[PDB]
């Protein structure tokens, strides 16, 4: 998608984040880099030995290769091995679980499937609910997408969509207080 | 001789060392200056990483330059032999007088 | 790779450095300067404890 990671940051997290998904879907893969970063995302959250090994900054350059090492050196793209001697040559090692977290959301962000969250006030009927779909799929017609529901809303009998980032409000709490300003606004 | 210049800021000259690190207020002395270049350690910044100042003009120095630790602070010398000599801030003679 | 690398990664950490002792009480000296000391790994410790360094000094 010519090597351009979704955004461009210049945080530190970001810096490395964006540099990897460029130079990895530079040459061909972008996946492999992928579950490389999500493996240490994982293990980073399992193995607790893990987490202070990263978190310490007082451990010398050599010391922590040593350990890299051990973890593993096959399995990971070489873009990821890359990385990580990068971090421990400039003491970044304690920023790799944000670099790691922060690649996947550019992943995910060239992901196609999104979310729809709807929000109703009246619970949704198993027949209503069809025809909610037939509605988001006529909408767009060209992407398919994966439906939420969550009913805890304030309003009463209206419709609000979450679609990742884009909000388009239909209730009917919205249609009420419109009507009640400009009546009184009539200036008669 | 297990010291390197890291990086030099006009008179401050930070030095990367291997290993153990010169104490504070050490005396460090750099090799290949045209003249004694001496360095007193100030603190410890972290990372094998030391600031220092320095006793002469920091020209001509480069990255990486070798620095070998004294390992005590700046050592003059003293006694009846100093008398009537001039001495230097890092105990050299500039009288000329030997 | 595996979810088991941390027996791994605990083995390489134990033999590969002579250092990581008792971080609950002990803790080591990332920088010194300007009267202030940068202590690693002394967790536990509470506001205004009373340290000491390796040449006696508190």
């Amino acid at each position: 998608p010519g090597d351009k990671p979704p955004a461009i940051e210049d945080s530190i997290h970001g810096k490395y984040a964006g540099v990897l998904f460029s130079s990895a879907s530079s040459n061909k893969s972008l996946n492999k880099v992928a579950e490389d970063m999500k493996y240490f995302n994982q293990l980073y959250k399992e193995s607790e030995v893990f987490k202070s090994f990263l978190n310490n900054v007082s451990l010398k350059r050599n010391q922590q290769r040593d350990i890299i090492s051990a973890l593993g050196k096959t399995n990971f793209n070489p873009a990821t091995n890359n990385l990580l001697e990068t971090l421990i040559e400039n003491k970044r090692l304690d920023s790799l679980p944000k670099i790691a977290e922060k690649y996947m959301d550019y992943y995910r962000i060239l992901n196609k499937q999104e979310s729809i969250t709807i929000i109703s006030a009246q619970e949704l009927t198993a027949a209503e609910k069809q025809k909610v779909e037939q509605g988001l799929k006529k909408g767009n017609a060209n992407v398919q997408f994966t439906v939420v529901y969550q009913v805890d809303p304030a309003i009463l009998g209206g419709l609000q969509m979450y679609s990742g980032n884009n909000f388009l409000d239909c209730s009917l709490l919205s249609r009420v207080n419109k009507l009640k300003t400009e009546i009184a606004k009539i200036s008669f | 001789a297990n010291g390197q210049v890291s990086q030099v800021i006009g008179a401050v000259v930070d030095v990367q060392f291997e290993g153990e690190l010169p104490q504070i207020l050490n005396a460090l002395e750099v090799q290949g200056t045209q003249h004694r270049l001496v360095l007193e350690v100030a603190q410890h910044l972290g990372d094998s990483r030391v600031r220092t100042i320095a006793m002469d003009s920091t020209e001509g120095l480069v990255r990486g330059q070798p620095v070998v630790d004294t390992g005590l602070p700046i050592s003059v010398p003293v006694g009846p032999g100093t008398l009537g000599r001039i001495m230097n801030v890092i105990g050299e003679p500039i009288d000329q007088r030997g | 790779l595996s979810t088991g690398e941390a027996s791994v990664v605990l083995a390489e950490k134990i033999k590969g450095i002579t250092q990581q002792n008792d971080i609950t009480e002990y803790g080591t000296v990332i920088s010194i300067g300007d009267g202030i000391a940068r202590v690693f790994g002394l967790t536990k410790v509470q506001a205004g404890e009373m340290v000491e360094f390796k040449s006696g000094i508190r």
